[PDB]
């Protein structure tokens, strides 16, 4: 038909096919999920395992963007770091311009501003990764924003993305989480990992936890092996 | 980069035939030449009656004693007058008077051409209708999107544009007076015209020695009442 | 090629033009906004689909100035592209021509971005529709839309989205029978407006209502509050 | 076609890389041979008519003092290389002082065979790949060597190599007469042998031309005295 | 920039031809007749008018002829939008000579001059070429009277006598039949070329209106360009209308 | 069909063929395997001949003192980025006056290689790498593909027939660590040879190696070195 | 042209029946017509599993009478109705798409492309009704001059097993058309309502003129 | 138009069903026609590899009655209803994909072409299945009008020649005729449960 | 894995009954077609398949009795019949063979199975030389007896019986022009099998 071939180019139902395609990418990547509370904000990552050749600590997926800020990505591994040191140079920026960290509503906006700049030309492409980003502050608190490849931001008391994130979704819902500290959260965030995988296509994994928050003081911070193992045991205690 | 208009097998352009196939579907839009004046009639029809008449208005001036009309798409049409505008600032930045017609048609013709040329962008979709007061002499002036200027006593533009030139050519001549020159554009815009005829229908304007000036509504319907 | 790129079509239309205006209704949301004497209004509806959904975050009203409202009806990928640049806008009249931008200037820089697009092939056009309210010093009250082609014109009423034609009928019935025109008033037909089409009877968690007065110039969104008080108030009627 | 220069196959490959070394089958036949004693280059001058003078043709061309090359495939696109491989090749010595290894002779020219391209280039930039194949010659340091490149700018130490059009059953004759310890005189023997059975004409004195480096002697270019003295021998 | 929207007009035919420039002469062949000629005491060029309608104004000059500068004059036949471009391009051209040279541009440099510049259009760019094809006239210095001819694809000629657009076939097998080289000045080149004009002009009733008639000759050192009026060119039809029947 | 022609047109699945097809062209290189262990690092790369009278192409290029790679891919690919590589190690002793780290070498691979991606009418560098380097936490084994993805790896085989090379590196894993500099020789050579034909199995002509270490700088060894270590190893 | 005023009377009322036409064939027959093969296809009659005792064998020797298969011919009552009535109606459904193709135009067509596609498969489904208005007239030519020339040979008995062949065809085809019957009352009601929306306003009217 | 909720809830019901036929169809009757044409072919009574008990060696009057062959006739008693039996599952698979076809719309139609192949393969199968009945009947009346023209004309020969021909090549087309049912149900049963996620889920899930 | 119901048992009568026609297809297409192109070979060097003279045999006509057909053809129709059903099986498998082997294809164009759909379009013109020359079995006898009939209608017609000699002629150059088909049958089937049977999928999970 030739309509979905270029970005600047419309549908005859007036919708751009590149950008859903661009979606359809980010299906197939790990499930990454996260969830904000009055203590803080939760994450968590499916990292599996490619081969037992790699190094422990290899293919990280907790991005950093800045103090008070991470993020977590779900796609084109490519075009995640273009994006994580561009919202870098976003966050930095921002503090050469007016001093302190940028807010996280206001990250938020400037880097979706520039994923949808490049669905607009034909001479580019948009990009194919998704992600979120937390961020805590004692003037604003915890504050959890999913950018999806369209270059739109939502606000989220959690959210889930990669292959499973509907069926995610609903667990967060059956129960309350604003309450919850990120001590008893982080419980839930590796239980809900466990549910996610099952042994059918994929075959091993890590769990890659961060947290920030009352606990980390305010700074993104990833989650120690010590607590992590002990965070796991709570989740070994079930499975069912 | 790459020019959008090229030659054809039998040698016309392309591009610019559908452009002029686009205004000859526009608003329908007369005007007539007579004697000391020039008289603008066209057509200001709105869908419904939540449109604001005083918000847009399709009869612009270029100057004081310069004034336009256009039948085509309405947002080539903003540029036309922003450049053309601008031309006749940059006109009195450096001769420091009013712009002669012929030459204000002539330098924004050629930025039709322009775009016949230049790649990565389409002709403007408009077909403008210039009146300019001059040395006492009346103009009446019609460009094109390809870019051709003319010149007509009596001319007609948009749906039906036919009809209202053999029309014109019947009953119009010459000693015609300003007075008999708007009574003899609103006959012509009658036929052209259906339904009923109010002053929010139609937005006239004329242009004498002292310059181009746009008719108010409460005028119109003096005109409307088949007096003069 | 007419109906990959913007280039006339042999009837020396647009389609990219028209997939434009066909790209309003893939959003699924209806706005209207009444211009009233002494007021200007906007009622759009507040889709919340998701529970984790947070309500704070998802607004569809926007605020380019002190004194103008701004809502967006189509894509809103687009919407909020447009209204950042709107912004970019309204602040350079300011820093160049000193005070603040009336709406008609304001649709019209907007209109005229939208012509770039138009007429250059390289950049697609955007598939959003503004709507803007204000008040003018001058003339009044002043309620605007500007739609992805450039056209705007002065609107006594705007209507936009899924319901058009049916909206506008309805707006009809109060214009040609020349009601009084006031803050509750045009509040009593905004609601009734899109209550009546969708058959739903809104609740004010459901909606969001921005408003603006010659007493409060400040563009502000009714609390749930009181558009409750609003809302019973006008049922009660 | 439907394509850019820079579009991959569903294999992987550069279509324009792949037409560039089919192009060379059309060129002219030259073979060089490396031995202990120097390098020995030779091509023919294919002349299809008395009128031509053949002083115009020159086909080994010489980069430096002890650096020789050889010429083939698309003759438009080599005059552009020998001209850029001397300037290099005299930037070494107005930087380094001394005389460039033939080895970074290959690599400073094998360096512009894949710039090319369209988008974000300069106006100084290829739309089209090397036609041409290309032999350096030369004794330096560690003695004499002998060099080859291809259109897609990949370089290999060689004992012998042919090109052009006959290269196909040159390069698989120089296996059969290359052994061991031959000297110069013996290679430059074996050189007309192969060359006088793959070339279509009559083997003449004014026919080819034959140039050797040695490293007791500059790169020297056998004039018709010597070459009537050399073609005697067969 | 995607490609298949690149008619790449810079491709050869397999004869070896431009599409692009073949397709630009033929939209010239529709032009109107326009005509010049090479005499002693002057040049003369003449033209029709194919634009007729009762409505029409034409209260300036010429349709097809310009002038180029005091010393030149030209006509024109093809598309008038890139005709004004053309008309535009040659003044300044020839107004930068009078930068440089300070002198009357001589009638070689001025038409090299263009032909430069549509052959530098046809050769990349990749825009479309010109569909104009023009006359030249005037006097200079070293050649005198000089009468040119340019075709679209940048080459170009001198003539004693051509003709361009409708009829140029049949108007130029009438000039190798009565035209004498060196000998018709410019008084019996005036009523030569309306003789060709009536005969190859298979519209009837031939006026004033719908032909043009200028001149262009040097008097006591000065260049004298003048458009015959209305009222002169009747004369000239009282005066072939006698020499056509009687 | 018709999205293959570029890299910015996405596939209705949301695919990019041109991306594939510069994957596979790393396939049609040389195969070629390193290892490290908790000292030392070996590279073992395999030379091919263009021809029996022609010498074998170089697969190893020097970086830093601590640092060494492995090419497989376009030859002249990986040379425009070799010239961008070892710009950014000359780079980090001009400005930092420290070896770069690996890791971060590697990293700003990868952006060399974002940037031709998402622009129309810039190819992707089809070329892959296989590069190591020692720093103060150890050597390091980084793997890097022209889709621009880059891995942190223990030992890594690329190339053609590689699985039966990294199916030795799995059995063999726990041994990588705890062997010593001549043993990670062994275990190299030995690795090499599941990717190898047949017939033509080892020589010290086509076939070299290179070495890093604690307080070793890395160094390339060709033919004299070479032997020895073929030398008591049993295939 | 000229017309008189009733010309147009003459294609409102025309309009206005051929809408409730289509309108009644969409909403009553489409949907009923569906469980009616469907019962009839699953009904004793045209669900017996067993086609060698629905064979008519006649004997090949005052010679005994000839007549038909009884079973093929009665079965028809369910078939051949449902075959006239659907290709009626289908007709009316073309008439109907047909008769809301706007003034042709040369861009902007894609309301219509929706209709020209929809009318080639409705189309198709009536050529394929037609095939089955060949078969069942077909079965009687075929099989007459099949019997008759069975019955003209007594020296090659196997012509009464191809006439059986006939017959296996003949409830085959009896199966098979009243499956492919219901299968297009079910393609045209998918494919009519789904795209209804598009047939109905195959163009928005929105021209500026 | 106005649409009737229940007409939709008619034909609602109708896809159900078509949906738990195709369920029993794909993970029962496709597998188990493959096992049963399997033990067909190896049954003794299809395959043979002597051909000599298919000889016709007519003799050419006052004449008689003519049959058939009955090993050939017989063996076909199992081929038909096998073809008949295919058909109607061929057809179940094809109605099925006419309502997990999507609307009619230019564009997102790549990806689905394989749920095109499917129907297209079964159309050439149900090309090869009306040829296969078709010369079951063209044996009958092949081998009829040779023994015919050989009642009229004894004085040729040639006619025992053809219908020892036509009982030999029938029985050979007999086998040939299972392994393509039979292998039509493999290819079939092979494509739709490998590609079973996106043909009954082209968009995925709503 | 599906979502419908599948038994398990009858999902296995698949299993077995694919690797019955992966572990048959190969063995019939690198050892079955490759032994029987030699075998092929001995078959034209027979005398009986190499034959350049047809003058032997002559049309055994009285013409009023039976004539029956021709003793000598017939016996080389018999050596014929296992190649005929043979190579038509051979068609067969290998045609369900390339389509089993094809494996999960999602979008896109892959070269390999192209090439397999290419394999398939090549074996329709052997199945279309197949089912033609298999019916010219019993045609080579139908036309034999309407020619002995024509004969019989016109026996002073001397066309008839110089037809019947030539169609005999026509008959056994058929048959030999086709051993040579079916040696290039088993030739080009086994050289696109020999040449690349790689590219069918993109191995190496």
């Amino acid at each position: 038909t030739g309509y979905d071939l270029s970005a600047s180019t419309f549908s005859p139902d007036g919708r751009v096919f590149q950008v859903e395609y661009a979606m359809k990418a980010v299906e197939n990547s790990s499930t990454a999920i996260g969830i904000r509370c009055k203590d803080g904000v939760v994450f968590g990552v499916e990292k599996l395992v490619l081969s037992k050749l790699y190094e422990e600590g290899s293919n990280k997926r907790l991005f950093n963007v800045d103090r008070h800020v991470g993020m977590a990505v779900a796609g084109l591994l490519a075009d995640a770091r273009s994006l994580a040191d561009i919202a870098r140079e976003e966050a930095s920026n921002f503090r050469s311009n007016f001093g302190y960290n940028i807010p996280l509503k206001h990250l938020a906006d400037r880097v979706a501003m520039y994923v949808h700049a490049y669905t607009l030309y034909s001479a580019v492409r948009p990009f194919g990764c998704s992600f979120m980003l937390g961020s805590y502050s004692v003037n604003d608190g915890a504050q959890l924003y999913m950018i999806d490849p369209s270059g739109v931001s939502y606000g989220y008391w959690g959210c889930a993305i990669g292959k499973a994130r509907q069926a995610a979704k609903t667990e967060i819902e059956k129960l309350q989480m604003k309450e919850m500290t990120c001590r008893d959260v982080v419980k839930e965030v590796a239980k809900i990992i466990y549910i996610v995988h099952d042994e059918v296509k994929d075959k091993a994994f890590e769990l890659e936890l961060s947290w920030v928050g009352e606990i980390t003081n305010g700074r993104h911070e990833i989650v120690p092996k010590d607590v992590r193992e002990e965070a796991e045991k709570y989740a070994k205690e079930s499975l069912k | 980069s790459f020019s959008l208009t090229t030659f054809s097998p039998s040698g016309k352009l392309v591009q610019i035939e559908y452009a002029l196939a686009a205004v000859a579907g526009g608003a329908p839009s007369v005007g007539i030449k007579a004697a000391n004046g020039v008289v603008l009639a066209t057509e200001k029809k709105q869908k419904s009656i939540l449109y604001d008449e005083r918000s847009v208005h399709k009869v612009e001036p270029i100057t004081k004693h310069i004034g336009l009309v256009y039948s085509g798409m309405g947002p080539d049409y903003r540029v036309l007058v922003h450049r053309a505008r601008k031309l006749a600032q940059q006109y009195y930045l450096v001769y420091q008077e009013p712009i002669p017609t012929a030459q204000l048609v002539q330098r924004v013709a050629s930025v039709m051409q322009e775009y016949t040329q230049s790649g990565g962008v389409r002709p403007f979709g408009v077909s403008l209708l210039i009146c300019g007061w001059n040395e006492g002499r009346p103009y009446l002036f019609q460009s094109d999107p390809s870019g051709a200027y003319f010149a007509w006593k009596a001319t007609a533009m948009g749906k039906n544009y036919v009809n209202g030139k053999t029309f014109l050519e019947k009953r119009y001549n010459e000693d015609l007076e300003l007075e008999d020159a708007i009574h003899t554009a609103i006959l012509t815009l009658k036929e052209s015209f259906e339904g009923q005829m109010t002053e929010d229908n139609i937005e006239v304007g004329i242009c004498n020695e002292a310059g181009f000036r746009r008719l108010t509504p409460t005028e119109v319907k003096d005109y409307l009442a088949a007096i003069a | 090629f007419d109906r990959h790129i913007t280039i006339f079509s042999p009837e020396g239309r647009l389609y990219q033009v028209e997939y434009a205006f066909k790209a309003i209704n893939q959003g699924g949301l209806t706005s209207v906004a009444v211009r009233g004497k002494d007021c200007a209004v906007i009622v759009t509806q507040k889709k919340v689909p998701d529970k984790l959904l947070d309500s704070s975050t998802v607004t569809h009203l926007f605020k380019i100035t002190e004194n103008i409202g701004c809502v967006m009806t189509g894509m809103t990928a687009d919407s909020r592209s447009q209204v950042q640049r709107a912004r970019y806008e309204a602040a350079n009249w300011k820093y160049k021509y000193g005070y603040e931008i009336p709406v008609d200037m304001l649709c019209k820089r907007i209109a005229d971005i939208s012509q770039v697009y138009t007429q250059n092939a390289e950049m697609r056009p955007l598939g959003c529709c503004m709507i803007l309210i204000g008040i003018d010093e001058e003339q009044g009250p002043q309620v605007y839309k500007c739609d992805p082609a450039g056209y705007y014109c002065g609107f006594k009423a705007t209507a936009a989205g899924v319901k058009q034609t049916e909206s506008t009928s309805f707006l009809e019935k109060k214009v040609k029978k020349k009601f009084d025109w006031t803050f509750e008033q045009t509040v009593e037909t905004a609601i009734t407006c899109l209550s009546t089409v969708l058959s739903i009877d809104f609740k004010p968690s459901e909606i969001e209502v921005g408003v603006v007065t010659v007493e409060n110039p400040k563009f502000r969104i009714l609390t749930e509050a009181e558009i409750d008080a609003h809302l019973v108030a006008l049922a009660e009627r | 076609y439907d394509r850019g220069v820079n579009t991959f196959s569903p294999e992987g490959r550069l279509f324009q890389v792949e037409y560039a070394i089919e192009a060379i089958k059309l060129g002219s036949t030259a073979i060089g041979i490396q031995t202990s004693e120097g390098v020995c280059l030779a091509v023919e001058k294919r002349i299809t008519s008395p009128l031509m003078e053949p002083s115009s043709i020159e086909k080994i061309v010489e980069i430096d003092a002890h650096i020789g090359c050889a010429m083939s495939g698309l003759i438009a696109d080599a005059k552009t290389l020998i001209d850029k491989a001397r300037v290099e090749t005299q930037n070494h010595w107005f930087t380094y002082n001394e005389t460039m290894t033939v080895e970074s002779v290959t690599q400073a020219v094998s360096n512009l065979a894949l710039q090319f391209g369209e988008e974000d280039a300069d106006p100084g930039a290829m739309s089209r790949p090397f036609g041409v194949a290309l032999l350096f010659g030369g004794v330096d340091e560690k003695g004499p060597q002998l060099f080859h490149m291809d259109p897609s700018g990949t370089f290999v130490q060689c004992d012998a190599r042919a090109i052009g059009s006959a290269s196909e059953g040159a390069q698989s004759s120089l296996q059969e007469v290359y052994h061991k310890s031959m000297t110069l005189k013996e290679a430059i023997k074996s050189s007309l042998i192969i060359l006088k059975q793959v070339m279509e004409e009559k083997l003449n004195a004014t026919n080819i031309e034959l140039a050797t480096v040695q490293p007791g002697q500059n790169f020297h270019m056998f004039t018709k005295e010597e070459l009537e003295e050399v073609i005697k021998d067969i | 920039m995607s490609r298949r929207y690149d008619s790449r007009t810079t491709i050869f035919s397999p004869e070896g031809r431009l599409y692009q420039v073949e397709y630009a002469m033929e939209a010239i062949g529709h032009a109107g007749t326009c005509l010049g000629i090479l005499a002693n005491d002057g040049v003369l060029l003449a033209a029709e008018r194919r634009n007729i309608h009762k409505l029409l104004d034409e209260v300036f000059f010429s349709e097809k002829i310009y002038k180029l500068n005091e010393d030149m004059a030209c006509s024109v036949a093809g598309i008038t939008s890139d005709a004004n471009v053309l008309t535009n391009e040659l003044r300044l051209i020839a107004q930068r000579y009078l930068l440089q040279y300070q002198e009357p541009i001589p009638c070689e440099q001025l038409v090299t001059a263009l032909c430069d510049i549509k052959q530098a259009y046809t050769q990349f760019g990749g825009k479309r070429p010109f569909g104009v094809s023009l006359l030249y006239i005037g006097w200079d210095k070293h050649y005198g009277f000089q009468l040119y001819q340019s075709d679209p694809s940048g080459n170009y000629g001198g003539w004693k006598a051509t003709c361009i657009g409708n009829n140029s076939a049949a108007a130029v097998s009438m000039l190798k039949q009565d035209y004498k080289e060196g000998e018709m000045t410019l008084k019996s080149a005036l009523a030569l070329a309306i003789k060709v004009l009536n005969k190859t002009m298979d519209v009837s009733k031939l006026s004033a209106e719908k032909v043009e008639i200028a001149t262009l000759t040097r008097e006591n050192g000065k260049t004298v360009i003048r458009v015959l009026k209305q009222k002169e060119v009747e004369q000239l039809i009282k005066k072939h209308e006698e020499e056509e029947a009687k | 069909n018709q999205y293959d022609n570029d890299v910015t047109v996405w596939s209705p699945q949301g695919r990019i063929h041109q991306i594939e097809y510069a994957m596979e062209a790393v396939k049609q290189g040389s195969a070629t395997v390193g290892l490290k262990s908790k000292t030392h690092a070996v590279l073992v790369a395999l030379k091919r001949a263009q021809s029996e009278l022609a010498a074998h192409q170089k697969k190893i290029l020097h970086v830093d003192n601590h640092i060494g790679i492995s090419i497989a891919g376009l030859t002249a690919d990986a040379r425009l980025l070799c010239n961008f590589m070892r710009q950014e190690c000359l780079d980090s002793r001009f400005v930092f006056d420290r070896p770069l780290p690996v890791s971060r070498l590697v990293s700003l691979i990868g952006s060399k290689t974002q940037i031709p991606t998402q622009r129309y009418g810039r190819r992707p560098y089809g070329v892959g790498l296989l590069i190591a380097g020692y720093d103060d936490m150890g050597p390091h084994i980084f793997q890097t593909c022209p889709s621009a993805n880059y891995f942190d790896c223990r030992a890594m085989s690329i190339g053609a027939r590689s699985q039966s090379a990294r199916t030795y590196l799995e059995r063999h894993m726990s041994e990588f660590m705890e062997c010593n500099l001549n043993e990670l020789v062994k275990h190299g050579l030995r690795a090499l040879r599941e990717t190898l034909p047949a017939e033509q199995d080892l020589t010290t002509k086509n076939v070299s190696i290179g070495i890093v270490g604690k307080d070793l700088e890395f160094t390339i060894y060709d033919d004299d070195d070479v032997s020895p270590f073929l030398e008591g190893l049993e295939e | 042209v000229r017309l008189s005023g009733e010309a147009r009377k003459q294609v409102e009322v025309f309009r206005q029946n051929l809408f409730q036409e289509a309108e009644e064939f969409l909403y009553r027959f489409l949907p009923q017509k569906i469980i009616y093969l469907n019962q009839l296809l699953q009904e004793d009659s045209l669900n017996v599993a067993d086609l060698t005792s629905l064979r008519a064998p006649l004997d090949i020797p005052k010679c005994g009478f000839l007549p038909g298969n009884e079973k093929v011919l009665s079965l028809l009552a369910l078939v051949k109705p449902e075959v006239w009535t659907l290709k009626e109606k289908c007709i009316l459904v073309i008439t109907w798409i047909q008769h809301l193709i706007p003034k042709i135009e040369d861009g902007n067509d894609f309301g219509v492309a929706i209709q020209e596609k929809v009318l080639e498969r409705v189309n198709a489904v009536k050529t394929k009704v037609e095939a089955f208005q060949t078969t069942i007239s077909k079965y009687f030519s075929e099989r007459g001059d099949a019997v008759a020339k069975a019955s003209k040979e007594t020296h090659v008995m196997d012509y009464r097993a191809l006439v059986h062949e006939r017959d296996e065809a003949a409830y085959g085809e009896l199966r098979a058309m009243v499956l492919d019957l219901r299968a297009f009352y079910a393609e045209l009601y998918h494919i009519i309502s789904s795209n209804l929306e598009k047939i109905v306003n195959p163009k928005g009217e929105e021209k500026p003129s | 138009l106005r649409v009737q909720p229940e007409a939709q809830a008619k034909v609602d019901v109708f896809r159900e069903d078509l949906c738990t036929k195709t369920e029993n169809l794909l993970g029962s009757y496709f597998p188990k026609k493959i096992s049963e044409l399997d033990a067909f072919l190896k049954e003794p009574a299809l395959n043979e590899a002597n051909l000599s008990n298919l000889k016709a060696p007519l003799d050419i009057p006052p004449c008689g009655p003519v049959n058939c062959n009955e090993k050939i006739v017989v063996l076909l008693q199992r081929l038909k209803p096998e073809i008949k039996d295919v058909i109607e599952q061929l057809n179940l698979v094809t109605t099925w994909l006419q309502l997990q076809i999507p609307r009619i719309e230019d564009g997102n139609n790549f990806g689905v072409a394989v749920q095109e192949k499917v129907f297209e393969l079964m159309t050439s199968l149900h090309t090869k299945l009306e040829g296969f009945h078709t010369q079951i009947s063209k044996y009958f009346s092949e081998r009829g009008d040779a023994v015919t023209k050989a009642a009229k004309q004894p004085h040729v020969g040639d006619y025992r020649q053809l219908v020892h021909e036509l009982d030999e090549a029938e029985y050979r087309d007999i086998r040939l005729m299972v392994m393509e049912i039979r292998n039509a149900y493999a290819v079939l049963y092979d494509i739709i449960l490998k590609n079973f996620e996106k043909l009954k889920k082209p968009r995925g899930e709503t």
